[PDB]
């Protein structure tokens, strides 16, 4: 019932970067990962969700092709890959899953939080 | 009859700029949405059908996106002939229903 | 009030059956509109082609004598240059008419084979002696309806309300979901202590009418069931199926059901998610096109499904449509004898 | 020995709802039709409701029909009577009776729980 | 896309925790609004789901109510942090700006 | 308004028949309530198993050539280590399909034999060349209804009103009674000069509706007759009977009628006094019990009568009950081919 | 619903004496009648079913008689435990119906 | 509101058919009473026996090998000491099941023969290689209804209103008339520029209900069509026809239609002009007489037409009449297997 994140990450603008969220305690295959980001003072925005069982993902229309969501399903961890300029994208990225149901859209447990530039 | 909501009603931009038109359905219409471009005193023209496919003889700058309730029409580069009224039509249910139409206009100083 | 027609929104693969696997549709829809708080959620439902059962696609080899499953394996390789079976996810017990009373419980640990009803002939799985039923899910979205805390039902992507009343907990590859009594399986854990789902699958009594759901409605429900039973009894006594009799097995309401057709004098079934048809112009836009799933459905030899065939002039002949137009075609009345699917 | 214990009876205001529960033991509860029979004070026995061995078929007395609802739980081996719109003359000692496997008779009854319907 | 709006500043009453936070729904959301509490050095905590119900571990004094587009939440526990409102009605999910308290 | 079901209060012995002896029931009840003076009386009615006809239980012997009924008698003795026939009490003429057009008038005085329709084969009575039809009565009691002096009808021990309108005088072993047009024979001489009863037995036109008995009632009467005729025509064209088609020959009203069943792929009939069934709990008290005559009716191979069978799980499957519950069983739709009862 | 009439309502006798209880039906119930013995604060006990048969574990002094409309329950020798309320029940028709009950009491000087 | 019965006022010759030439009747009558000016006129209509098609009465000769039509002509002469065909008057193209897809277009100029569907066997016209369709008219009289100038319809000698709506111009032996969509051809040139009549004959869609003619009326129209389709599908699946199933193909309204019967286990059809029957006394005056065309219709082997047969007692058994009287006869339920009419 916890997710592990690097905590911070630094990279120059225009370079692709990848994130990870190791988790344990819920078999990792039944709960959607529901990646979100916290802009510094402009509030959370929903990036997208991924189903770890089959890798099926749903993305925000405003966000969409900015990043992609993958999954390993061997190690209980999920990955985000960013293909965009790091400038204007500096925020704390969260990974969080619901616990009331497999795929409810309100998130019970959250990740530690990682900062990108 | 289900209501296709098209916002914004008026969309003023400049040539050579991306135009983003959004159609929102009262209930999910799956992937069965169509986009029609109509100019004053001229027959409406089918641009995008099935929300992604491009009709025959349509320039590649017109693209469709979305499924279910929210859809999107994008013009990659607004040419001077792309400033018309754009209307979204669905048939996931009977009867066929259209959106209110979004007018694309040239902006000036 | 049934629609004029129902067309499969999503249609699964066609698998051959015999006339004894035909069943009357469940034309009953539950409203369950006692709750009004709607919240969105994402879930995995069973992929079309797996809601009813998971197929094995095995083969029957004839020696006679009792063969050893090595020469038959080589013979099967030479032969192509089948005989499916169903598992029960609760216990992984194979189901097939050739199996005596079905219930081939031992397939991996108990034994590597189980003989058919006929003593001499045996059946062997095409795949290794194990059951793979994991990549059988598709991701969907819906609007939950949960009143205070107990879920009534949800409205899926197709706008259809699917109630969780009477739903039975069932686990598929580590995902404990709910098997709705309309047939579909949904990955929901909202049920707190609903009864674990009995191994009687969908053949068990569906109830849902002992709650006295407007006995006037059940009047026409029973009338339609009697018409379908007349068609089904005629099919089983005559051992032959026509397109007009096959049109009586169509589900009269939107939801999950079975679609039937005859492909080369073989009775077929497929998983189908029916949707309501309001006008005949919805499903027949042009002269020879049947609109299924947003496209011209591909006929084989001129037959689509559920009694729909291509006419001599190239028109799509829907038996329900033709009767409303007072048009008669001998093509829709021609009875084709269905050969027995499993002689051994 | 066949044992039937019914509980849930108590003082109820008119027009309210009460639910009776009968626990069965000593026999296969799922293969018998169980009845509810009430005896008003200073009056003879009166059959109330029947549920079939599977619960699909239910019948009620004319004075009871439309208000009560019999049900059963074969897993719990428990028989339920859901009394609604209780009126003054609905007060009685309610017995849960077991029907004979073949007969029309109640071979085994319960002790009987008293239901009082008065404000 | 169901824009959620708030007033980003609210005065702190300290132990007299009877402050109400309102999140406005542009479109109909029924009762699908969740309330989060994020301390400056903490991960966000889900407080109220379905806009009127308590999740596990939430203090007993916490409560919420609302339907339609009102979605007013009254704080009742320190715990002086920014509170966020989302909508779990329809995708894509949108969070509120957040009211620091 | 027909009851939900009718169950035989009294059921006679089962005698094999062919599909051509099946008949649609008489679902018509006469009220005849123009008289209100009730007086008790005792009478003898025909015992169940004799109301329709009296059986001979003969045998057919095959030589070919024309045999002499001495070797066949010895052969019959060795064979066990049949073929019934019906008499007409008005003239003592044997009736059987093997007899050419029936009407074997000479059995005692004219000749000691009468050949079958096939010239070579002959039929011989098991009993001596005489007809015993005397110990075929049971004692009953009833409440007469006679207006001034002419009897309308009576209410028998089962609470059923049996009218004497159209009754025909018929004499059985010196007791001149009345054959009611519902089928039963009652030892009553109250009729003064009613017409002597024609030898056309119950196959003759029953009338009773040309009196215009509420043409709205005759509407559903004719509808039920048409449904039964559809079932019967299907049975005769397909030459096979299913339990659901056999359930259509059940008498829909209380009174005397025929009960049908299949015992080892043999079509059976029996005399039955049907009684109204108000609830399904009346006739199925426990899991596998059908309550007939105050007891668990004994099934043979899982079939009771009138389409009622024992299910795979041990439940009593009444086709009328299952349809009302919207439950479908392939066991009730399985058509069994009935071998021809009299090949010669 | 048919009415089972039970007379007399009160039947006072002495131990060691035959008790004759009569049940009369509004219309004939064939042989489908049952007799139940119920004591204060105790479950009713099926004594006689089918108007003649004796239930399991029932003393031989209880006997049933009659058919059709008139029936009779007889106790050969009234033991001190036989002074209860005795009720006749039929089901020849739906619904099951009971008699009014007959109370057997000890007589005293 | 259909009449209780319809009887052929005029009946044409009986021509053998197979069960696949059976068709459901057109039970639809058009009123077209928007005009009120009546003028008398005389016309030629198609003689009964020619309204549907004109027969050739050919023969099939079997050699095997390909014969030359000289020995077969001699063999045909010796054999008697057939196999009809239909022409299309628009193009003179022969129609027959033996012809592959029909349409033997070349009979006089293109070729002197056209082979059957089977390669070896050939069919040869009895008459010379030409089509005579001139002496096929009968003179009639009627009351025209023409509104201002465009004719609505006419009332023929039988008092029946025949509308010209949808009528198609068709020329028979130099007389350009109109083929009414009820089937009949009438020598009228009143139509100014109505569409020339397509070669699809009466098999084409009759429409006449897409005009929304009182959808309540079309409800029972579709119900009767469904009953007839059930009977026809049963006939084609079982390959056998009973008299009660043949009674379902009778036209339920007065006008031109088809009459069917079984003569010596051969399915027959004939052109018939049905008239409304108000009482059963109209068509059965005496005990064994069926009144058709003002006379006792001559039965052959006890069968008249449209399921009407002579009973064992000599009574005329009309299946519609017997059902209304709640009388059942096994003679009306006996299914006779129809041998295939054209094996080659």
């Amino acid at each position: 019932v916890q997710l592990q994140q690097p905590g911070a990450e630094l990279l120059k603008p225009g370079t692709s970067m990848k994130l990870s969220c190791k988790a344990s305690g819920y078999t990792f295959s039944n709960y959607w990962m529901h990646w979100v980001k916290l802009r510094p003072g402009q509030g959370f925005e929903w990036i997208g969700e991924i189903n770890p069982f089959n890798g099926g993902t749903n993305f925000n229309e405003k966000f969409k092709s900015k990043a992609t969501l993958t999954v390993d399903r061997s190690s209980s961890t999920a990955y985000m890959q960013l293909s965009s300029v790091t400038s204007e994208d500096s925020a704390v990225y969260y990974c969080t899953i619901p616990l009331s149901d497999y795929g409810d859209w309100f998130f019970a447990v959250w990740g530690a939080g990682t900062t990108v530039t | 009859e289900i209501v296709l909501t098209q916002s914004p009603a008026t969309l003023s931009l400049s040539p050579g700029e991306r135009a983003t038109l959004s159609c929102r359905a009262s209930q999910s219409v799956s992937s069965y949405l169509a986009w029609y471009q109509q100019k004053p005193g001229q027959a409406p023209r089918l641009l995008i059908y099935d929300a992604s496919n491009r009709a025959t003889g349509i320039p590649a700058r017109f693209s469709g996106s979305g499924s279910g309730t929210d859809f999107t029409l994008t013009i990659s580069s607004l040419e001077p002939e792309d400033f018309a009224v754009y209307s979204c039509q669905q048939r996931n249910n009977w009867p066929p229903t259209f959106g209110g139409g979004t007018k694309v206009e040239i902006k000036r100083a | 009030k049934f629609p004029i027609y129902t067309i499969p929104d999503k249609l699964g693969p066609w698998s051959p059956i015999d006339i004894h696997h035909l069943s009357c549709p469940n034309n009953l829809v539950v409203e369950d509109e006692g709750c009004t708080n709607l919240s969105g959620f994402s879930y995995m439902e069973l992929k079309v082609g797996y809601i009813s059962a998971i197929k094995m696609n095995g083969f029957t080899c004839t020696g006679h004598f009792r063969p050893t499953p090595d020469a038959c394996r080589a013979a099967y390789n030479w032969k192509m240059a089948p005989s499916v079976a169903d598992l029960d996810p609760y216990d992984r017990s194979l189901h097939s008419p050739v199996f005596p009373g079905g219930n081939c419980s031992g397939v991996a640990v108990s034994s590597t084979y189980c003989s058919t009803n006929h003593d001499y002939t045996i059946w062997m799985p095409e795949n290794p002696r194990l059951g793979m039923s994991c990549d059988i899910f598709t991701n969907s979205r819906g609007k939950r309806a949960s009143k205070g805390s107990e879920t009534c039902g949800f409205v899926d992507e197709r706008g259809l309300y699917k109630s969780l009343k009477g739903a039975c907990k069932l686990k598929l590859c580590g995902v404990l979901g709910l098997r709705l009594m309309d047939g579909t399986w949904v990955a929901m854990q909202t049920s707190n202590e609903t009864k674990w789902c009995p191994p009687g699958q969908l053949v068990n009594l569906h109830d849902f009418r002992s709650d006295e759901i407007e006995p006037l409605v059940v009047e026409e429900l029973v009338k339609k069931r009697e018409e379908c039973l007349d068609a089904l009894e005629s099919i089983m006594t005559t051992k032959s199926v026509s397109f007009r009799r096959l049109s009586h097995l169509r589900k009269l309401v939107p939801g999950f059901g079975k679609a039937y057709t005859i492909f080369n004098k073989t009775l077929m079934e497929a998983d189908a998610h029916y949707k309501s048809v309001r006008t005949w112009n919805e499903i027949i836009p042009s002269k020879g096109c049947l609109r299924v799933g947003g496209r011209c459905h591909p006929h084989v030899n001129g037959v689509f499904f559920n009694g729909i065939i291509l006419g001599p002039d190239g028109n799509v002949l829907i038996p329900e449509m033709q009767s409303s137009l007072l048009q008669q075609h001998m093509e829709l009345l021609v009875s084709s004898v269905i050969p027995l699917m499993h002689p051994l | 020995e066949v044992q039937l214990v019914e509980s849930g009876g108590g003082v109820v205001q008119p027009g309210r709802s009460l639910r009776l529960s009968c626990a069965a033991s000593g026999f296969t509860f799922s293969t018998y039709a169980m009845h509810w029979v009430r005896q008003a004070p200073g009056k003879g026995l009166e059959w109330v409701a029947v549920v079939s061995y599977d619960g699909r078929t239910k019948d009620y007395a004319d004075s009871v029909k439309g208000r009560f609802t019999i049900s059963r739980d074969n897993s719990k081996n428990t028989l339920y009577l859901q009394m609604n719109s209780l009126r003054t003359e609905d007060t009685a000692v309610y017995f849960c009776a077991r029907e004979r496997f073949s007969g029309a008779y109640f071979d085994y009854w319960g002790q009987g729980t008293l239901v009082t319907v008065s404000s | 896309d169901i824009v959620m709006t708030q007033s980003h500043k609210f005065m702190s009453t300290s132990i007299g925790d009877r402050v109400s936070i309102t999140c406005k729904a542009s479109q109909d959301v029924s009762t699908a609004v969740a309330w989060y509490r994020q301390k400056p050095g903490q991960s966000p905590k889900l407080l109220i789901y379905s806009a009127s119900y308590r999740s596990t571990g939430v203090p007993d004094r916490f409560t919420g109510s609302g339907s339609g587009t009102d979605f007013t939440f009254t704080i009742s526990s320190e715990d002086l942090a920014v509170f966020y409102c989302q909508q779990h009605y329809s995708a894509p999910l949108t969070f509120g700006a957040g009211t620091k308290l």
